[PDB]
DNA sequence: ACTTGACATCCACCTCACGTATGCTATAATGTGTGCAGTCTGACGCGGC
RNA sequence: GAGUC
């Protein structure tokens, strides 16, 4: 599952899809459902296989992408994109000494997330 | 300081500027006999901070009393030596440097957004050829290359209008130039007709960095540097070895190196030198920059002064041995301790033999606060000279903290989760730790000279962490397969 | 030499000697040989073959780094040559001696290949002396290193013991000669064997190199041989070319002298080694080597025979030089009486061995030596006069023996665990001999002279009786962790107190003088017997009453 | 060895030279035991007999002018013990024998080795005690390539070109001429029977 | 026949990284003329400078200036040094008396007075006044000013030229930029008339609707005509002759610059080899040849053809110089001044005498005697003598440790540290309370117990009401009450720090 | 060998190494990587803080520890901005958020 | 309980001596001096050919 | 350098 994460679109809806723009295969999924229960432009989607090297630099984070390998790379890419991390998965807390998003965390960490959504 | 998330982009050399306290003039690091930092050195404290504690460099401001206070002689606030952990210098350079990350580094984002090749800019930025930078004459193009016959040959007939030049600097320009929107728009037409497929794919490549590029706010002009940010003191330290002996930071090195032919080029343009000398030396301002930021990656390495390369930025940070996986995915640990297993027959499962001096040292604060608890020790003062004189109703009370207090095994290797496990540790005399026989196989451990490692959950959760989820007694089954793993052989 | 004979050999030339450069007929027959072999006119050389590899002594190493020396030199001396005056100025004037002192320090100090002598036992000093490394300058490293060096190869037969190498990393790269094999002239290891004349095996002893071997055919030393003549079966069990099999007699050219040579030394000692797994034996090997002497010597019940030549060679025992009787034995000096038949004409017959007693090694170890004869004795040359730590009467004394049972005691045993009876502690067996270099060191810096004193701030009187006049630990002090062991003060800064500590001065009254202890003290866990002590003051500075 | 390498050591103008006679051992300056009391180099003086000779310029080659000798002092050598052992700052070390790839030739083949088709890949390493190093290997087309101080491959055939060989002497010494007679309309080899071989 | 070799052997430069072989590549370029090809620019030095010379004799303020300052010195009684020693300086083609100076002076005074009344007299340079001033400018040329004042005297003109710039500049964005004449139409009336405004009606004269509406900022444009018409009054020079002077002595000014450059390359070949012979491992090749190229610009600037000696071995010195006193600059991370480094130099070079000739280590005491001095700064110059060690230097033998990996810091404290310091607070705060009203304030204030500013005894005493030695009897009494055990059983245990 | 607290490194505070320095021992990935596998959250981050790098935050809890609070109370590794402050160095903008 | 008088101790602030910075040395010297150690593994992705 | 799997 983790190695089918990221797909590529053949077709959009009105977002910032297009032509061969590869996004995570959630993403696309959350589109599907708003628009074709209310109409809007649909998206052809094919599913992509990434081996762990490429599925890992792919991820959201730039701090866990960072933290695996190709220093030099990653932090190009990420600073010519702007790139801004939200701080979601496992690796990013850790570096960061914060608690995990999981296990004890997780009761905890679902109270964060609802801090959030309050402004 | 409480944040949410964090955002990286290209830095502006105005940033640099804000952050930084003062510009790094010289090169000397501090007086030999009086150990102060020099002036405008390295280590200078009026631009990083005051070494000591709320005290000023020549002395007149010393004391609590004294916050803020900025010596009229010196120029030194009087605070927190913590600042120079993080208060940040600047350097202005002459000669506006490339950044070797965005051109050695492939692809190269240069490369990229230009469609140049790399030896294309090389030749440029080493003064080996010159380049047009935009003609109102019709004859020649962005991007054209010429040798030193074909510059003056050309410049011969035109003129005027006509811009074309050597180096990073020429680079920067052509940089700020070229209309970003505009050449999205060029390629994207392009794409609407003949797609060779391959070449396509390049043409998508360079679209998306354009367009990455101006909705990050990014300016293309800052990939060429003009003022250099200087790392924190504390960072790159200077320290006396107990022999009498100094050691500091290789980046102290390079960067001294870096001062000093920034220094000689401020020379060379007011002396106004013949521009072979003036190319030579920017040359190597460019090795100087290049060296520090990734050494090596320039092609020819720097060595110390034995044959070993010098240590870059970037190496510090990237490498194994690099701060993601030496200091950040990983860590020095305290409350830990580790020595030899040896078997326990009577142990119940739940149970691990546990040496005296270890633990004894291990559980130290826990045995001076209930120490004044219980008014066994006057203070804490009172408290260390009774646990350096071994008293038997210390050891009384210590197995009083113990009690209940689950501790954890390590071996290596950490396969699976089942590498580490809590036990309630009990105490024997003797330096050997003693294991249960059911879970060696868990932990692929046998006698004969492994060697394991027991650390403290310290709080309160971490007790309740400790014996819920990582109890021998609550974990049987494998994570691996559905069977029990602790099993007898 | 050795470049310019393999080189010859390859393709098949005459001439074994030859200068140094590269005459060019050579170059251009070499591609004839490659040519060829892309033809098929002759087969590829192996990397690894033993004729393919060489080694460097100490020799050619030392050869080398001199040479270095000499060429910084030269620049130096053909430069000073030319500018001065050639009459009056001489050739002592000429000369420096910094860069020659450089090299040799370089060597010596700087060098992988020189290394502490692992002194745990004579085992670990004996063997150790005889490793051999395939890394270093010119040879290979870890990453450039596959499958094919590292593994086993034929050739290694009699020459390295196959089986001593450090497990892990460097497996495959260091490795023992074996036993009776040593390096002919041009670095190539040779073995000895036997000749067979037509079917009779022969007293006579020939050493050859690897590319020698690959000629000739040789009978294991396990063949069974008739009445020292010929062999006792008529189809019998050899090897040639590198391969094994089935040989009749009269085919029989040559012959191993003993088993013993195709192993290692320190594998040589383990005594079955027939019944056990290479695996552990390689184990076993390397366990020798990390043993440690206890006191009592217990000679090894179960040997093999070799226990007395590791013992000799070790070189840690005296020997005796010219045998006669014993005039004075002392536990510290073995003086002799030599035979008149074999006395010098020149000095007088007194021989003389001061011995080595409780000194320091390397890993912490004591360096014990026993007297072995008693008073008045007869002794031959070469006889066995004192023990090193781990030696009885000449033979090697590794440790000792004791009453083994297999059996499963209550789990005590479980994955290898040892069950040991309280008798051990009681009869002192495997008590280890420790000594350990403690050190202090007075300094002066810009906060002012450091010096040794017995003054110490706001410590007990039981620290200040165990101390002499100079802040020095007494001859057979008995001390344990937090022991002070000798004094040091150390001169401080401005004291700049919190305010509260400002207060608390003045309420006791105890101003205590601007000085820092900086005293050696013993390390926390070891505790033991100060046996001896050691001082070395400075030229400039005048001398301590203890000094 | 080292000496007769490097001399005589001849001056520039060719009228002063330095020659060699012989060394000399000295006894230690430190015993065995002292040395490791102190934390010294265990070691002997090493003094050599050098002589100065002075041509003239004017006169032809006549040595007859001037002529000084002595024995200079070159340092201390560290010498090894009766054990086999030696003496560094106070500490007991042993230099350990080392292996290497003996100098000379090594014909190596790499089977497959590299290449999907499969191709036969074969090489000689030239391995000097000292200096830089070569390799000659064969290209997947089978042409001949140097790797010069394993710096890169260039064609094999333009170092003979260096030693001042014409293309037509290269061909000469490699490959193995045949005489073509042309006599009236008819062409006729020299033939050899065994280069029909298999033809 | 240069050039075009560049070019091919760049073609063939496969990204050639190294600044080595760029450098020697493109110097490999220039050859050397030799003899008096370097005398030829010479001659062309000495003739710039001069023309430049005729250019300030010309100029009046010259003359002012130089007495004006000649007078602020000598009015304050009668120095010879500071500005004295920076002035004057006349070549003769030392402690200066003031006879000669008196003498010297006079004839120039003389000639001032004498190039006044002719000029007046019906033209400024009518036929006559032009041999006279002719004369004048002859007696100028004779001296050869230093060329420290000489900077600042080029300084009152180079200066000067810029604010004539800058203003027309101003003037030129205000009109051009934001009103828009035509400046060829500019050429002829500037020159024309430059003192009278006729010019500025006159071309709104020919009619063009454009000049009409120009009322609304008529009061800034003639009055911006102010600045420029008001440097003519300051300093007093005709335009005609401000131009020819202008572009003239910009001609002997770029006659040298143009011309030192030709020296400085046919010389780099000499700044390579003098640098290599002292390229040892001290510090690095590319640094010491800049080095040394910075020594063949001072050999340029002082060397003096007159001399009639080879420039080899003059520049030789100079660059030689450049190279040892930069090593002692900059190279190690302390730096150490010259007569200190010089020292040092001693030191290792009679090293190598003392080891051979007594045997082995040269000890303190006998290397102090040979050397001239006293023990004392023997070992001090020798710990001083060791450079900065390597902070990531493999100390493990096995990447293991890069030293810093040894580093402990003393700065911080101990947790353990840190209970020793909250305690003792803590604890004398409870005492504290104990203690009476203002007893308690007393101790409190004086040593800024809980309170950051600790008063010293007179401070604490002007805040009190005068008295000194009763706090100090107030002391020995509070002393005494925290001497009570029963009190201090929680102090007692603090008896061993 | 135990250590409960003593000597830290220079650069990065955290304890120096090995039984030679009285250190604390090095947890690695791997041994992370068992206490992510529970759920954990607190043990970790007890070896992320307060056994390391936050000197506030390890001197604190000490001494609530000695006051039989045995309260957490995290804080931020000193490692953390020794990182922050190298990628300035290197010259690229990084900024903690405000929420 | 508080001030005076006398002297004694210590911290500040200005002075004197050494430390620091620079300039000159004029036979002639001029594209040549560093520097070597990297290496071959090994399957791989990517870019370029 | 040596221990562990
Ligand atoms: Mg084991
Ligand atoms: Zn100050």
């Amino acid at each position: 599952r983790q190695m089918l994460r990221k797909a590529t679109i053949v077709n959009a809806g009105s977002s910032d899809f297009l032509e061969g723009e590869q996004v995570e295969y959630s993403r696309v999924k959350i589109a599907n459902r708003e628009l074709e229960a209310n109409g809007k432009v649909g998206a052809t989607y094919s599913r992509d296989l990434l081996g762990i090297t490429k599925a890992s630099l792919a991820t959201e984070s730039f701090i866990s992408a960072a933290s695996f390998q190709e220093t030099t790379r990653v932090l190009t890419e990420a600073a010519v994109a702007g790139k801004r991390d939200e701080l979601r998965g496992l690796k990013e807390n850790v570096i960061v000494g914060r608690l995990i998003p999981a296990g004890t965390g997780y009761a905890y960490h679902q109270d964060r997330m609802r801090r959030r959504a309050a402004g | 300081e409480e944040f949410d998330a964090i955002k990286i982009a290209l830095a502006s050399p105005d940033m640099i500027r804000s952050w930084s306290f003062g510009e790094v003039k010289k090169p000397e690091t501090i007086n030999y006999r009086t150990f102060k930092p020099e002036r405008d050195g390295l280590f200078c404290a009026r631009i990083f901070g005051p070494v000591k504690d709320y005290e000023c460099l020549c002395g007149k401001y010393k004391r609590l009393k004294h916050r803020g206070v900025i010596c009229e002689k010196c120029g030194v606030e009087v605070t927190q030596t913590k600042v120079r952990r993080e208060r940040m210098g600047h350097i202005e350079l002459a000669s506006p440097t490339a950044h070797i990350w965005f051109l050695k580094s492939l692809p190269s984002r240069i490369g990229l957004l230009l469609d140049m090749p790399l030896r294309d800019i090389e030749r440029v930025l080493y003064f080996e050829s010159y380049v047009v930078i935009e003609g109102g004459m019709t004859n020649l193009e962005r991007q054209q290359i010429l040798t030193e016959e074909q510059y003056l040959d050309a410049l011969e007939e035109f003129g005027d209008e006509f811009d074309a030049k050597m180096g990073a600097e020429a680079i920067q320009a052509l940089l700020k130039s070229m209309d970003l929107e505009q050449e999205c728009e060029q390629l994207r037409e392009e794409l609407n007709e003949t797609n060779s497929e391959t070449k396509r794919k390049k043409l998508t490549k360079r679209i998306k960095l354009l367009e990455a590029f101006v909705q990050s706010g990014n300016k293309p002009e800052w990939m060429i540097l003009t003022v250099l940010p200087v790392l924190p003191p504390d960072l790159r330290p200077l320290v006396p070895l107990d022999g009498g002996r100094f050691a500091t930071s290789d980046l102290n090195d390079l960067y001294r190196r870096v001062i000093n032919r920034n220094n000689r080029l401020k020379r060379l343009l007011d002396l106004a030198a013949p521009d072979i000398i003036v190319r030579n030396e920017k040359r190597m301002l460019q090795e100087a920059v290049d060296a520090l930021l990734d050494n090596g990656r320039r092609g020819r390495a720097i060595t110390g002064s034995n044959k070993r390369p010098l240590k870059s930025l970037a190496d510090m940070i990237k490498g194994k041995q690099g701060r993601f996986r030496q200091n950040l995915l990983g860590k020095r640990v305290d409350y830990s301790g580790r020595s030899v297993i040896t078997v326990g027959p009577y142990l119940r499962l739940h149970q691990c033999g546990l040496p005296k001096k270890m633990a004894l040292e291990l559980f130290k604060p826990f045995i001076y606060g209930k120490l004044e608890l219980r008014g066994l020790a006057t203070t804490i003062k009172a408290a260390k000279k009774m646990v350096e004189r071994e008293e038997a109703v210390v050891w009384d009370i210590l197995d009083e903290v113990i009690r209940e207090h689950p501790v954890l095994l390590n071996r290596a290797p950490t396969l699976h989760r089942l590498g580490i496990q809590a036990f309630e540790p009990v105490l024997i005399e003797g330096k050997a730790i003693q294991l249960h026989p059911l879970v060696c196989a868990a932990y692929n451990a046998d006698f004969d000279g492994d060697q394991m490692a027991v650390h403290v959950p310290l709080t309160l959760e971490a007790q309740l962490e400790a014996r819920a989820l990582m109890m021998s007694t609550n974990n049987i089954l494998s994570p691996a397969n559905g069977e029990p793993i602790i099993v007898p052989s | 030499a050795v470049g310019r004979m393999k080189f010859n050999r390859s393709l098949l030339r005459e001439e074994i000697e030859g200068s140094g450069i590269l005459s060019k007929d050579d170059i251009i027959d070499v591609m004839k040989k490659l040519i060829d072999i892309r033809n098929g006119k002759g087969e590829v050389d192996d990397i690894d073959h033993l004729g393919n590899r060489r080694i460097r002594s100490v020799g050619e190493m030392a050869e080398n780094q001199f040479r270095v020396g000499l060429v910084r030199v030269e620049r130096a001396v053909k430069e000073r040559l030319s500018l001065g005056d050639l009459d009056t100025l001489m050739p002592q004037d000429m000369i420096n001696a910094k860069p020659i002192s450089a090299a040799v320090k370089e060597f010596f100090g700087s060098s992988q290949l020189s290394q502490f002598m692992d002194q745990n036992n004579p085992l670990s000093e004996i063997t150790h002396k005889r490793r051999i490394s395939a890394l270093g300058p010119g040879g290979l490293t870890r990453e450039r290193a596959g499958f094919e060096v590292r593994d086993v190869h034929p050739t290694h037969y009699g020459r390295v013991c196959p089986i001593e190498t450090p497990e892990g990393p460097n497996i495959g790269l260091i490795n023992s000669l074996s036993v009776y094999a040593q390096t002919n002239e041009y670095g190539f290891l040779e073995t000895p064997y036997r000749k067979v004349t037509d079917g009779v095996v022969t007293d006579e002893i020939h050493y050859l190199s690897a590319i020698e071997e690959g000629n000739y055919v040789i009978a294991q030393a396990n063949s069974n041989l008739d009445e020292e003549g010929h062999f006792v079966e008529d189809l019998v069990t050899c090897r040639s070319k590198g391969e094994s099999s089935l040989f009749s007699r009269d085919q029989v050219d040559y012959m191993d002298v003993s088993t013993q040579q195709v192993v290692s030394v320190g594998a040589s000692l383990i005594p079955f080694l027939e019944h056990d797994d290479a695996n552990r034996a390689l184990m076993g090997a390397n366990m020798q080597r990390q043993a440690v002497p206890t006191l009592r010597a217990d000679k090894p019940l179960v040997g093999t025979g070799m226990e007395r030549a590791v013992a000799v060679d070790s070189g840690v025992t005296a020997v005796a030089k010219r045998g006669g009787v014993v005039q004075y034995v002392d536990a510290s000096r073995i003086v002799i009486k030599v035979n008149e038949d074999e006395m010098y004409p020149g000095e007088a017959g007194i021989d003389i061995y001061n011995l080595t007693k409780y000194t320091r090694s390397n890993q912490n170890t004591c360096i014990n030596q026993m007297p072995c004869v008693s008073l008045g004795e007869p002794v031959e040359r070469g006889d066995v006069l004192a023990d090193g730590p781990s030696t009885d009467l000449g033979e090697l004394a590794l440790g000792q023996n004791m009453r083994v049972a297999f059996m499963p005691w209550n789990g005590y045993n479980f994955e290898d665990s040892i069950l040991v009876s309280e008798r051990v502690v009681q009869e002192d067996r495997f008590t280890t001999i420790h000594i350990q270099e403690l050190a202090c060191v007075s300094r002066d810096t810009k906060l002012g002279p450091e010096e040794i004193t017995a003054d110490i701030p706001n410590v007990g009187e039981a620290a200040l009786s165990k101390l002499d006049e100079s802040g020095i630990v007494y001859i057979g002090a008995e001390v344990t962790g937090g022991d002070i062991l000798v004094g040091k003060v150390t001169p401080k800064g401005e004291t700049q107190l919190t305010p509260e500590e400002k207060l608390l001065r003045a309420i006791f009254g105890e101003k205590a003088s601007d000085v820092k202890d900086s005293s050696l003290r013993v390390p926390n866990g070891v505790s033991g017997t100060v046996i001896d002590v050691q001082v070395f003051t400075r030229d400039g500075v005048e001398k301590d009453k203890r000094a | 060895a080292a000496f007769r390498s490097v001399f005589p050591i001849q001056s520039y103008s060719g009228n002063s030279e330095l020659q060699y006679v012989s060394y000399r051992l000295g006894e230690p300056v430190f015993d065995v035991q002292e040395c490791q009391i102190r934390g010294v180099t265990y070691s002997a003086p090493l003094r050599v007999k050098l002589r100065l000779v002075i041509y003239e310029r004017e006169a032809p080659e006549g040595t007859v002018k001037d002529i000084k000798e002595q024995e200079v002092y070159m340092g201390e050598i560290p010498l090894m013990t009766d054990n086999g052992t030696f003496v560094i700052n106070g500490t007991e070390r042993v230099i350990v024998s080392q292996l290497h790839r003996s100098p000379g030739v090594f014909f190596d083949s790499d089977k497959g080795k590299t290449h999907s088709s499969g191709k036969v890949l074969y090489n000689a390493r030239i391995i000097p005690y000292r200096g830089s190093w070569l390799d000659f290997e064969f290209d997947p087309k089978d042409n001949l390539f140097v790797r010069i101080d394993r710096r890169r491959k260039l064609p094999a055939t333009i170092i003979l070109r260096a030693l001042n060989y014409t293309t037509e002497q290269i061909l000469d010494l490699f490959f193995e001429k045949v005489i073509f007679e042309i006599r009236d309309n008819k062409l006729q080899m020299e033939l050899v029977p065994e280069r029909l071989r298999g033809e | 026949a240069a050039a075009q070799v560049l070019s091919s052997v760049e073609s063939e430069i496969g990204r050639t990284t190294d600044p080595v072989r760029m450098y020697m590549r493109e110097m490999g370029t220039v050859e050397l003329l030799t003899r008096e090809g370097e005398i030829d620019i010479a001659k062309r030095i000495e003739d710039g400078i001069n023309q430049v010379q005729c250019s300030v004799a010309e100029y009046p303020e010259a003359i002012t200036y130089l007495l004006e300052q000649y007078d602020r010195v000598e009015a304050e009684e009668a120095r010879l040094s500071d500005l004295i020693t920076g002035f004057v300086d006349p070549n003769a083609e030392n402690s200066i008396d003031p006879e000669l100076a008196r003498e010297k002076f006079a004839e120039l005074r003389a000639q001032y007075v004498v190039t006044r009344d002719t000029i007046k007299a019906k033209g400024r340079s009518h036929a006559t006044a032009q041999e006279e001033i002719l004369k004048l400018s002859e007696v100028f040329k004779q001296f050869r000013l230093v060329p420290k004042q000489f900077d600042y005297l080029v300084n009152s003109m180079r200066v000067m030229m810029d604010r004539v710039r800058t203003q027309e500049r101003l003037i030129m964005k205000l009109c051009v930029e934001q009103c828009k004449m035509p400046k060829k139409n500019f050429i002829t009336l500037f020159t024309g008339n430059e003192t009278s405004d006729t010019w500025f009606n006159a071309a709104i004269a020919m009619n063009k609707p454009w000049s009409e509406k120009l009322h609304d900022v008529s009061e800034e444009v003639h009055r911006a005509l102010q600045k420029l018409q008001q440097i003519e009054e300051e300093t007093g020079l005709t335009i005609e002759q401000v131009k020819d002077i202008n572009r003239r002595m910009s001609i002997g000014e770029a006659k040298a610059r143009r011309a030192k450059k030709e020296m400085v390359e046919a010389n780099l070949r000499l700044v390579i080899s003098i640098a290599k012979k002292y390229t040892n491992r001290g510090l690095q090749f590319l640094d010491l040849i800049q080095e040394g190229n910075i020594g063949l610009m001072k050999a340029v600037d002082k060397f003096e053809y007159r001399r009639g000696y080879k420039f080899s071995t003059y520049a030789t010195w100079w660059i030689r110089q450049a190279i040892t006193r930069s090593i002692a600059d900059q190279a190690r991370t302390i730096r150490i001044p010259v007569h200190m480094i010089e020292t040092i130099n001693k030191l290792n070079r009679i090293s190598r005498q003392m080891l051979q000739e007594m045997g082995r280590e040269p000890t303190p005491e006998e290397l102090a005697e040979r050397m001239l001095m006293p023990e004392d700064k023997i070992r001090k110059v020798l710990k001083i003598a060791k450079e900065p060690i390597s902070m990531e230097t493999p100390i493990g033998d096995d990447e293991d440790s890069h030293l810093g990996d040894f580093i402990e810091d003393t700065t911080l404290e101990l947790p353990l540290d840190s209970a020793t310091t909250e305690s003792l607070r803590a604890a004398t705060h409870d005492v504290l309370a104990g203690l009476t009203a203002r007893e308690a304030k007393v101790l409190r204030m004086r040593f800024g117990i809980d309170m950051n500013t600790d008063y010293t005894l007179e401070e604490v005493g002007k805040q009190f009401d005068v008295t000194r030695e009763r706090i100090r009897q107030i002391e020995a009494k509070a002393l005494r009450k925290l001497r009570h055990p029963s009190r201090s059983e929680v102090l007692r245990s603090f008896l061993d720090d | 060998h135990a250590r409960s607290t003593g000597s830290y490194s220079l650069v990065t505070q955290q304890p120096l190494g090995g039984k030679a320095q009285f250190g604390g021992q090095r947890f690695g990935e791997m041994e992370v990587w068992a206490l992510e596998a529970y759920g954990a959250a607190y043990t970790l981050q007890e070896m992320l803080t307060v056994k390391s790098d936050d000197v506030n935050g390890r001197t604190k809890m000490y001494k609530n520890i000695v006051d039989g609070n045995h309260q957490m109370e995290p804080g931020m590794p000193e490692s953390f901005n020794v990182l922050l402050k190298e990628i300035r160095s290197l010259g690229i903008n990084i900024e903690l958020e405000d929420e």
